[PDB]
RNA sequence: GCGAUGAUCGGCAGUCUGACAAGU
RNA sequence: UGAGUAGUGAGAAA
């Protein structure tokens, strides 16, 4: 049998009508180091960036590659940790979380993508409405959502 | 359109004991376990065989959620003919019914309703078919109808209740079969309508991925139905 | 008539008595047999110390006993098996008297048509006479009329479509047909026919037949060889 | 537990009547037992009303019966006198029903009502 | 540390040992996993060492109650009591952690389980069904299910037979046939004992009456002074047929047929006489059980007609979901409810149809309501 | 001393044929 | 020998 799967009712042509506030943020595990790494707090740079409540999400993926990370991240580990964050577990073998995110985010249009990741950004950028957080400069900066 | 007199023909569809007839129009049909009447006044197509008269029941997408999942196309439908269903939400027999033709005589349908006046229907049906075993009782404590159920091959719930997810996996817990199947219908509105759907559909997938059940399909029913979607999983107890 | 009767109440008692017990046409064909079960035993309950024995096999009644059980059917008041066990007791009664009949009709044609029964049988004997209406009125019939008598509609239907006619008839469900395969079973027709005509004309005029059927006997020998030479 | 139920309350029955008798100046609400019936065999009816002192209750039974059946909402009022009054009609009425019209003028409150009507349920 | 499993069947109880304990630590991989699916290993883990089955439908839906409720019944007390030792304390496996408490109340030396581990037992004993009992006989456990869960549900929902109107369809479209029926027998036996003496069936046109003078009056011979009392006593003698019989059988023109010929007219007429005498039975039950169903229905316009009219909607619940003109178009056909003639038959069509509200929607319905509905009627018959 | 618990509008259709058949 | 067993729905009386 042959398969056209269905683009999602939460698209209009490039804008997705579902995505609103308060927004879920999917946490991208280097993203850690260019919020620690700027001073940036993961909270409220995505309230000032988006000024909305935010909800970050830690996938057991992610997660499980932070602690693989060892004791020179530990910081990050304890940051990801924090109960603000609530976690996402996972039924997929693999814990590539580049592979897992781009998955999640093709099943179900509700999550923002925060991380830096030239790959995974592009990846992101050709699923259509997509709102992909990024840290650059000082803050936060969201490219595809316009309700900012 | 289908008008009484009119002739079709019909052929299988891809999953096994659905059967489509043609024509201008086509319908999506299933055979008759009690040939000579229809349940909810569906129109029967009746073909000679030798002859035999075998009967068909047309089986409408806007009045059956499962059946505007088929006319979407979904990939895989554990129910199939000789297996073992437990249906959950059973209101009447108006999809229940449609169910027990496909599983055929020699699987079952459990039927598991709360509500007494719509229960009464559905043991009326039951008597007319029977491989369907009706259990009125509140799904939320399956500790009360153990007794009644074996293991089942797939478990269906059509039920509309904010807390669906834990009566799934209680009863999935007990009476699904190791890889068994796992097809729910669900409804937003009813669950949270002060967020959007989608958020709640990632939310229910969420928490059948905690009770062990790996999502295998999801699907949204439009035309037919608003802010619905039919996932569809498999358990893995391990 | 009283075959459809007793089929049409048959199927009602079923119906009805299947409401507190519904297995039971499934395991029990016989309706006789159906009714009897509903007189020994009134309800499911009483299944567990009654005996079947003497209506039902041990293979036939040790499963209705299991079915009570775990049955379908509902409970039912001791007014609503009053009437059921009328009717189970009205359609035992019925066979009774179907064999009765039979046997009546049986001893009809032994003297008033001794050697048809003997070549033909009791009954197709009987709807042979009962078509023409009268046995003097089948006795004036040609053996070729006798031989389709009960295929007018076959036969006038192909008559009209130049199409080939009937060489059966009511004679159809005879034995000696029966015996017969192929087209020696036409063939046997006609001359099953041809000798019931001889025999019929015995005993419709004679005045003074003796009521043993011998002319009966050697016109069934006469049919009989020429079947084992044909079939041979 | 009992047969009529639910029943409104002073507030709630309030806001039911007078939709009431806003549907009755435009022509959008069916009198008696035997109009609600009617229909709701033809699934034209929004909502369905009756009356809980109806002697005897059990001759209006039927249309909830019929209502879940259809999954239209129903809710009981305590009196006939009043839903006669506000239905416009001069004698009392036991049951009556909102025709379903998307293009009515008064559709806003139909559906607030019907949905505290489905929240009472 | 679980030695014994409580197994609930539709059948009766199992009890089991546990011969094997799995690992704990090691539960969740997948070999342990895979053992409870296969047989060959689970039959290793446990073994039966005892079955109780049901004496008859009534326990398994008195004991279904009890174990849906977290009872102990009887039965269950009996089974554990001879299986499990006295004894530290016995470990029991249990589906159910609500029948905890009340099995240690029972027996305070027994110590329940119903852990993940229990939980794998009991899955793996569900799972294999028929064939763990080693040829133990225990049916077939679907059929039991099926048994057994519609009474469950039923007793949930309360049906009772008081509401069930199945039989009244039944004796309607039964009495017909009899009355067709009775009429078809009984002229044949007119015709039989037509040529042994015609003239009775002139003289008594009355089929039920003409097979009860025909089993007294065989031969048309014996005619004495008593007998034509006799005779005379059957039926009334204002007709004066007594007299007609007794005259006429003296000179006539029927020849006498055979006695067996005579043997099968008063069997053959005791067989009409049989039906009829039933049918009257059957009649009376008819008019009892719509007093009972549909006590205003029947009052109202009569347990004959309204029995009629419900099966011509193929329910009692259709008749009340009717709306009035639904209901006089029902019995529009054979003229149940019948210019100013037919304002009644719409009137009455629409008090019929609430009177059916009444009795379907009623738990016990009474008569007084259709007593003045009727009387509604007759108010409004004398207006016209 | 009215009414939504309901006013008003017998036909088709005619009872097959008649000396050959089977074997070396 | 050949040869087919989906009525309408508020008036009515004065
Ligand atoms: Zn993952």
């Amino acid at each position: 049998t042959r398969n056209i799967p269905q683009v999602s009712s939460a698209l209009f042509f490039q804008y997705n009508q579902a995505i609103k506030p308060p927004y879920q943020v999917l946490i991208d595990t280097n993203f850690i180091n260019f919020s620690i790494q700027k001073k940036v707090d993961i909270v409220r740079g995505m309230m000032d960036c988006l000024l909305a409540k935010c909800n970050p999400l830690i996938t057991d993926c992610v997660m499980a590659e932070l602690e693989k990370l060892g004791p020179k991240y530990r910081i990050a580990l304890k940051l990801a940790r924090d109960p603000r964050i609530k976690r996402l577990s996972c039924s997929h073998k693999g814990t590539y979380a580049d592979d897992c995110l781009v998955h999640r985010v093709l099943q179900h249009k509700c999550y923002i993508v925060a991380t830096n990741d030239a790959g995974l950004k592009q990846r992101i950028r050709k699923i259509p409405g997509i709102p992909l957080m990024s840290v650059g400069g000082h803050a936060y900066v969201i490219e595809k959502l316009p309700d900012v | 359109g289908a008008r009484g007199g009119a002739k079709v023909v019909i052929e299988p569809h891809r999953h096994a004991g659905v059967y489509i007839a043609r024509g201008k129009e086509d319908l999506l049909v299933t055979k008759n376990m009690a040939p000579g009447e229809s349940v909810y006044g569906e129109k029967r197509i009746s073909v000679e065989e030798p002859p035999t008269k075998v009967e068909y029941r047309v089986w409408n997408p806007f009045r059956s959620k499962l059946a505007a999942g088929i006319m979407g196309g979904l990939d895989e439908l554990f129910i199939a003919p000789g297996k073992k269903v437990l249906y959950l939400g059973a209101a009447s027999g108006t999809s229940v019914s449609h169910v027990s033709d496909v599983v055929g005589p020699e699987g079952v349908v459990y039927a598991v309703e709360f509500s007494h006046r719509p229960g009464r229907e559905l043991i009326s049906m039951a008597k007319k078919r029977p491989n369907i075993i009706p259990i009125i009782e509140d799904a939320r404590h399956p500790q009360k109808y153990r007794m009644l159920i074996g293991m089942v091959d797939c478990v269906f719930a059509d039920v509309a209740q904010p807390d669906q997810a834990r009566i799934i996996a209680l009863n999935s817990h007990m009476f699904l079969k190791d890889q068994g199947g796992v097809v729910i219908s669900i409804k937003a509105n009813c669950i949270d309508s002060t967020v959007d759907a989608e958020t709640v559909f990632a939310r229910e997938v969420q928490k059948l991925r905690e009770e062990r059940i790996k999502p295998l399909e999801q699907l949204t029913l439009e035309p037919y139905e608003r802010d619905h979607c039919i996932v569809v999983g498999r358990y893995m107890r391990s | 008539d009283l075959d459809k009767e007793l089929n049409t109440y048959a199927m009602r008692c079923k119906e009805w008595y299947g409401w507190h017990f519904p297995e039971l046409a499934k395991i029990v064909t016989d309706s006789v047999a159906y009714a009897r079960i509903i007189l020994t035993m009134g309800i499911r309950s009483k299944a567990s110390e009654t005996d079947l024995s003497e209506i039902l096999p041990e293979e036939i009644e040790e499963r209705v006993k299991t079915a009570a059980e775990v049955s379908m059917g509902t409970e039912i008041t001791q007014t609503d098996l009053d009437n059921i066990n009328a009717l189970a007791e009205q359609i035992v009664e019925f066979a009774a008297y179907r064999e009765q009949l039979s046997n009546y009709l049986s001893a009809r044609m032994k003297a008033i048509a001794p050697n048809l029964t003997q070549l033909v049988g009791e009954l197709v004997g009987a709807r042979l006479i009962a078509h023409s209406g009268s046995l003097i009125s089948l006795a004036k019939s040609p053996a070729s009329t006798i031989q389709i008598l009960g295929a007018e509609k076959a036969l006038f239907r192909a008559l009209k479509t130049k199409h080939d006619t009937p060489k059966y008839g009511l004679l159809y469900h005879a034995s000696l047909v029966g015996q017969a395969t192929g087209k020696n079973k036409g063939k046997i027709a006609r001359v099953l026919a041809a000798k019931a005509a001889v025999s019929l004309r015995y005993d419709a005029l004679a005045e003074d037949r003796d009521d043993s059927g011998d002319i009966g006997l050697e016109s069934r020998a006469k049919v009989e060889n020429r079947l084992s030479q044909l079939e041979g | 537990n009992p047969k009529a139920f639910p029943l409104a309350d002073a507030a709630l029955t309030q806001q039911i009547l007078d939709v009431v008798q806003q549907a009755a100046n435009l022509r959008q609400l069916k009198k008696g037992a035997n109009e609600a019936t009617k229909t709701l065999n033809r699934g034209i009816s929004e909502f369905i009303i009756m009356a809980a002192d109806c002697e005897p209750i059990e001759i209006l039974l039927h249309l909830p019966l019929l209502c879940e059946d259809k999954n239209v909402p129903y809710v009981f009022v305590p009196s006939r006198v009043a839903l006669g009054r506000a239905c416009g009609v001069s004698r009392p009425v036991i049951a009556a029903s909102i025709t379903t019209n998307d293009a009515s003028a008064i559709k806003t409150q139909i559906y607030a009502v019907k949905d505290k009507i489905e929240t009472l349920l | 540390p679980i030695e014994y499993l409580l197994f609930e069947e539709p059948t009766g109880y199992a009890v089991f040992k546990v011969k094997l304990q799995q690992d704990d630590i090691g539960s969740r991989l997948k070999e342990v996993q895979e053992q409870i699916n296969d047989f060959g290993a689970f039959t290793k883990l446990i073994e039966l060492v005892s079955f109780a089955p049901f004496k008859g439908a009534a326990e398994a839906l008195e004991n279904a109650n009890d174990i849906s409720e977290g009872l102990v019944s009887e039965s269950l007390k009996a089974i554990l009591d001879l299986n499990l030792p006295k004894a530290k304390n016995i470990t029991l496996a249990i589906s159910d952690k609500n029948l905890g408490p009340s099995i240690k109340e029972e027996f305070p030396y027994v110590d329940c389980i119903s852990n993940e581990l229990a939980q794998d037992l009991i899955r793996g004993v569900r799972l294999h069904g028929e064939k763990l009992f080693k040829g133990l006989q225990s049916g077939d456990l679907e059929r039991a299910q099926l048994g057994l869960g519609h009474a469950y549900s039923r007793a949930k929902v309360k049906f009772s037979v008081q509401k069930n109107d199945n039989h009244i369809i039944q004796a309607i479209a039964l009495l017909d046939q009899l009355d067709k029926d009775i009429n078809t027998f009984a002229m044949r036996v007119k015709e039989w004992y037509g040529w042994h003496f015609p003239e009775l069936a002139k003289l008594v046109p009355d089929n039920y009456t003409f097979a009860k003078l025909v089993l007294f009056i065989k031969d048309k011979a014996s005619l004495n002074d008593d007998s034509l009392h006799d005779l005379a006593a059957l039926l009334n003698e204002d007709s004066g047929i007594a007299q007609r019989v007794i005259d006429n059988a003296r000179i006539s023109m029927g020849q006498d047929i055979s006695e067996t010929d005579m043997e099968n007219v008063c069997v053959f007429a005791q067989r009409v006489a049989s039906l009829a005498d039933y049918r009257r039975q059957l009649y009376d039950y008819l008019c009892e059980k719509m007093h009972t169903v549909a006590p205003n229905l029947s009052e109202l316009i009569g347990e004959v007609i309204g029995a009629r009219l419900i099966s011509h909607a193929g329910s009692l619940t259709n008749l009340s979901k009717q709306a009035a003109s639904t209901v006089q178009i029902l019995g529009a056909e054979k003229a149940l409810f019948r210019k100013n003639k037919g304002r009644i038959s719409r009137y009455l069509a629409n008090k019929c149809s609430m009177a059916s509200r009444i009795d379907n929607y009623s738990e016990e319905p009474s008569n007084v309501f259709g007593s003045v509905l009727k009387k509604q009627v007759e108010q409004r018959l004398e207006f016209y």
